[PDB]
């Protein structure tokens, strides 16, 4: 079509670029130029060290005729006599094409699978304009992850962003792998999966490459890897590359994408490091004052759109420093996002997989997906009843350890029985066991048989009369 | 050619008339030729940090630029050597200055330059194409490091045009020329390398071979794999010397690089005086370990710029020895001191402090440094395969575990061997606390266990369960009393006590218990479990443990006498002994249970 | 004496359990919080002097 043939006609153009052999200092990861002839803020340059090794940078400030450039791959070895820069006259752009699926790229988005270049269909800026809020539509759908604690007590509607808070050493990697292997719309497994890991060890990368290969999912995915020994500055670019790829795929080829960000804590650490190189005012615990906006411009790129069919769902994995939900990173992550699943250390010490407690987890869009026409009408309040009984079990057990076992009325005994069973049979499940929502709800009802009908108050009487007896 | 000095303040020197200085690079400053590291550049000036004391410097003194970052010499003559943080040979300085102090600015080559090595030309020969990482010869160094392979330094290519015949050569003679764009390269017996640049490798691999130590409690319950990582608490009463000595004496490794990154002095003199007295036993009472280990030592008053750049010097040597197809195992010492030195450097430079005072670098640098471990295949012609293992030692900063360093390193490593002074003070060696220690390489060792000893995992799981049940019973007996328990509980407690007393505890001061091979431990676990299960069986079928303990008699004696069979008598003898012991045990249980 | 001793042991053990379980950890958490706050103020003072 003609519209296709004109959007690229402007490509047939050649624009030479300058070479400035004039540096006037270096300090930390920064480099200062001079006599630059109309700089541009957020440009891209190509350092050519005297050794003959090329690097890359990005301007950050521009005064009358000075440009301050920060270099990605360190700054050592640079000289003020033989180096050479070259202004590309553009921001940073990524070559995208729907043939990226099934390939591997490194932190800078260049192939490492012993293949050719991308041979793009168009270039896209890694940043992107916000989405006109008037042109956004809320999900009204549900994903069946096959995890009872995730598919009954909470819920996930495609187009939603849900973190996974987990301490260090817990098997959040296994949970994420299971979810991505075992997710489909509740009556598809056609979720194209983009995956971006930043600040990881070799073992984690090998594990993730292994799991996606034996499940026959590697032919519809795309991996960006930035291991622990890679340059620190590049960790800021990687999530933007991954999200730009996802946005292209979804909103311009009409396919449902699911995104994973393996370690946001490393991203926050890199932000703090690069900030401290400059002298920005710090927030609490030393993190930058504007970290909230930076995180928001990463998370707030999911959802659906009016005129399209694609929808990109995020599952960022985040690690708390000392199991402290009051740390800045979890606080801002859960202020920006809509719900979050919590992986529990205490349940892990008892060999319970997935070690997920339900009290500190939430799902904002659960109340919309569930209801009638997709699941049973009891789903809305059985969750509330289970919540209340679990909370009562917790403090009943807490009281048992102080006064002994003398003031525990029958209520407390029933609550403790419920608490034991609700963890030893309901939450726990295998690493390859599916559970349709119907079966999970049947089991959940089975656990309310302990309580007599007369004191299940949070639940509605109508539901009780029609299900409590069957 | 030369730049003069412009200003001096503390350890910060600012030169002038210097154009052409890398951002990181070593310069010789002053008439004494002190060394320094360029930090900032702006036009001509170049801020420099001087490692040693700066007193006595005068404006106008010349400055020389070397032209490469902090490096390290690699080649023959590393084993049996003791160095400073920046590779200063201390055994030769004392011979040169003939004093007890380190002269300010003394400079001697890091490797002896007057000694004759016997070089054997490799399989390459003139006219052939050659690339970085290839082997083209060998050198004889010791009777223990029998062949020290010679490697073309990486990042070097071309066609060789001149090689030397086998003969007597010193480290200042060219022995190869490579033509790439002119016959203009001359390669000697050694080469240098930056210390902050990881050494290139062809391909990383996975760790699947255990690190054998000799102590049963570590090789059985919390194993470590070659190419892995570890950390253990550092204190006085506990004592990590029991770990270091055994690891350097009996490990299945071809080199050890001990690193001390800042210590108390006296308690460094008491380790420099021990290594040249430890004898390994292979092919006889072979020469001391010093033939096999290089040592880096840093007391507390060495230049701070060196006390923080030590763990980078040891790891580079470890990688160099890996590049030859060996199984190296570095051993750090109080990495907390290295972290403190790093904080001091940063604070003097001046930057926003992160949690508790340390700079933001700590979390990144720790992981970057730890990423250098692991098995790998070197890049070269004959397709070597080596590995490097790190065994850190986290020193509680002030006597706790809440500081940033301990958390950062505990989340990066994979193994932990807790040590408690309570066990040590009451004559319990090795003083391992078997409740807080853990190991994560368990499920990756199955490919080896099943191929060699299939039953390990079940046996170790059962023993851990036995100990857990024993302690469980123990937090209740003192309140409810021993009589309120069944006979199964008492059998479990007694077998747990037997294990705790004659399996975990090891002598380390004899020949029967100084190094327990793998089978010597597999058989002991088999015998212990065969005793426990057959004892439980009698209670299951109907009996009284009172009539079982007495009736058994020597059953509870032979198991404890198993450890008195010296492992130097041959594997077959001990295997037969153990099998006969199991047969006798089951026969007695067939008799006593009638 | 049996009855009186039972009563006394019951009350003392109850008090010990209460103190162990719901007093010490509360104070420890308070101490940790205050310790964090002190460093929080120190950072700001340092930043002002740096500026």
């Amino acid at each position: 079509f003609a519209i296709n043939k004109k959007a690229v006609e402007q490509g047939f153009n050649v624009k030479p670029r300058l070479n400035y052999n004039t540096v006037s200092g270096v300090n930390g990861p920064l480099v200062i130029l001079e006599k630059v002839k109309f700089p541009r803020y957020n440009e891209i340059v190509n350092l050519t060290l005297p050794d003959g090794t090329v690097r890359q940078g990005q301007v950050l400030e521009i005064r009358g005729d000075r440009a301050i450039v920060q270099v990605f791959e360190g700054t050592s070895g640079i000289d003020v006599k033989k180096t050479t820069v070259e202004f590309t006259g553009e921001s940073l752009r990524i070559p995208v094409s729907e043939d990226m699926l099934g390939r591997i790229f490194d932190g800078s988005g260049r192939p490492i699978d012993n293949g050719p270049k991308v041979f793009a269909e168009d270039y896209l800026d890694i940043n992107g304009s916000p989405i006109n809020p008037y042109a956004r539509i809320y999900p009204e759908e549900m994903i069946s992850t096959g995890v009872s604690a995730i598919d009954t007590m909470n819920s996930i509607a495609r187009g939603q962003k849900i973190p996974i808070f987990s301490a260090s050493g817990l098997p959040h990697n296994e949970i994420a792998a299971q979810i991505c292997r075992q997710a489909g719309l509740v009556r598809e497994e056609n979720f194209s999966i983009v995956f971006a890991a930043m600040g990881v060890n070799l073992e984690t990368a090998r594990f993730f490459k292994q799991d996606f290969e034996e499940n026959g999912s590697l032919e519809r995915t795309s991996l960006f890897l930035n291991l622990a020994n890679d340059p620190t500055i590049e960790r800021i670019i990687t999530p933007r590359l991954a999200l730009t790829t996802a946005e292209y795929l979804a909103y311009q080829t009409e396919r449902h994408v699911l995104t994973i960000l393996t370690d946001m804590s490393s991203y926050a650490d890199a932000l703090r490091e690069v900030s401290a190189a400059r002298e920005e005012v710090p927030g609490r615990r030393g993190y930058p004052g504007y970290m909230y906006t930076d995180l928001s411009t990463i998370y707030e790129r999911a959802g659906r759109v009016e005129g399209r069919n694609g929808s990109i769902t995020q599952i960022p994995i985040l690690t708390m420093p000392n199991d402290d939900i009051t740390h800045p990173i979890p606080d801002l992550t859960g202020y920006i996002t809509e719900g979050q699943i919590f992986v529990d250390r205490q349940l892990h010490n008892k060999g319970i997989y997935p070690p997920i407690n339900v009290l500190p987890s939430l799902s904002r869009l659960m109340k919309s997906a569930i209801g009638e026409g997709m699941t049973r009408k009891d789903h809305g309040d059985v969750s509330n009843q289970l919540y209340a009984k679990y909370a009562i079990g917790k403090d009943a057990a807490a009281m048992k350890a102080v006064v002994g076992e003398e003031a525990l009325s029958i209520e407390d005994k029933l609550s403790l029985e419920f608490l034991e069973k609700f963890e030893k049979t309901f939450i726990t499940q295998g690493a390859y066991e599916d559970r349709t929502v119907f079966e999970s709800l049947d089991q959940a009802w089975s656990l309310l048989r302990i309580y007599p009908k007369e004191m299940l108050n949070r639940i509605s009487p109508k539901i009780l009369d029609e299900f409590y007896d069957r | 050619e030369y730049g003069a000095i412009y200003s001096v303040s503390g350890p910060v020197v600012i030169a002038e008339n210097m154009i052409g200085c890398a951002m990181y690079e070593l310069v010789k400053v002053g008439h004494d030729n002190l060394v320094g590291e360029v930090i900032r550049i702006d036009g001509d000036k170049a801020t420099i940090q001087v490692y040693e004391e700066t007193a006595g410097l005068t404006v106008g003194d010349p400055v020389l630029r070397t032209g490469k970052p902090l490096s390290v010499e690699l080649g023959p003559g590393l084993m049996e050597t003791i160095y400073d943080g920046i590779q200063r040979p201390l055994k030769a300085i004392k011979e040169e200055s003939q004093s007890i102090y380190i002269p300010r600015g003394i400079d001697t080559p890091a490797l002896d330059r007057t000694i004759k090595w016997q070089f054997t030309p490799g399989k390459f020969q003139v006219g052939d194409h050659i690339s970085g990482g290839d082997i083209y010869g060998s050198v004889f160094e010791n009777s223990l490091i029998s062949s020290h392979k010679i490697l073309l330094p990486p990042r070097s290519r071309g066609t060789i045009t001149w090689i030397a015949p086998a003969g007597e050569y010193t480290l200042d003679e060219k022995i190869l020329e490579v033509e790439f764009d002119g016959k203009k390269s001359d390669f000697t017996l050694y080469h240098t390398w930056p210390v902050r640049v990881p050494r290139p490798v062809t391909e990383k691999l996975s760790a699947d071979y255990p690190l054998l130590t000799g102590q049963r409690v570590l090789d059985a319950l919390f194993p470590c794999v070659q190419g892995g990582t570890t950390c253990i608490p550092g204190a006085f009463g506990c004592g990590k010397t029991v770990i270091s000595q055994s690891l350097s004496k009996y490990s299945n490794s071809d080199a050890i690089i001990y690193v001390g990154c800042g210590e108390r002095g006296n308690e460094m003199a008491e380790v420099l005086m021990e290594f040249p007295e430890l004898y390994t036993e292979m092919s006889g009472t072979k020469e001391p370990i010093m033939k096999r280990t290089t040592l880096v030592a840093n007391t507390s008053n060495m230049p701070v710029a060196a006390r923080e750049a030590s763990i980078y010097t040891g790891i580079t040597l470890a990688e160099y020895f890996r590049d030859q197809g060996k199984n190296v195992s570095m051993i750090a010492d109080s990495s907390s001191r290295w972290a403190e030195a790093l904080r001091e450097i940063s604070g003097r430079l001046g930057e926003m402090p992160a949690d508790q005072g340390f700079p933001a670098y700590l979390g990144a640098k720790l992981a970057s440094f730890y990423e250098r471990a692991g098995k790998a295949v070197a890049l070269g012609s004959p397709d070597r395969t080596g590995s490097v293992s790190i065994v850190a030692a986290v020193s509680p900063a002030g006597g706790d575990f809440s500081d940033p360093v301990t958390t950062a390193t505990l989340g990066i490593t994979q193994v932990f061997w807790g040590l408690d002074k309570k066990l040590a003070q009451r004559k319990h060696f090795p003083s391992i606390n078997t409740s807080v220690s853990y190991s994560k390489y368990t499920n990756v060792l199955n490919k080896f266990y099943d191929s060699n000893y299939p039953e390990f995992p079940v046996l170790r799981d059962r023993m851990k369960e036995i100990l857990s049940n024993a302690e469980e019973l123990e937090q209740v007996v003192q309140l409810v009393g021993k009589s309120a328990l069944s006979d199964s509980d008492k059998i479990t407690l007694d077998v747990a006590t037997l294990i705790k007393e004659d399996f975990l505890q090891q002598n380390g001061y004899s020949t029967y218990d100084a190094f327990c091979p793998i089978w010597k431990t597999f058989d002991m676990m088999r015998a212990f479990i065969s005793y426990h299960d057959e004892a439980q069986k009698a209670v299951a079928n109907g009996a009284n443990w009172s009539k079982l303990a007495d009736s058994t008699g020597d059953v509870k004696h032979a198991v404890s006498s198993s450890k008195f069979f010296e492992p130097s008598r041959g594997e077959k003898e001990v295997h037969g002994e153990f099998e006969k012991l199991l047969s006798t045990m089951q026969e007695r249980f067939a008799e006593s249970t009638d | 004496a049996f009855i009186i001793l039972d009563e006394v042991i019951k009350v003392t053990n109850r008090r010990v359990n209460a103190i162990e379980h719901v007093i010490i950890p509360r104070t420890e958490n308070t101490i940790a919080y205050i310790n964090s706050e002190l460093d929080e103020l120190d950072r700001e003072e340092f930043y002002r002097l740096k500026k």
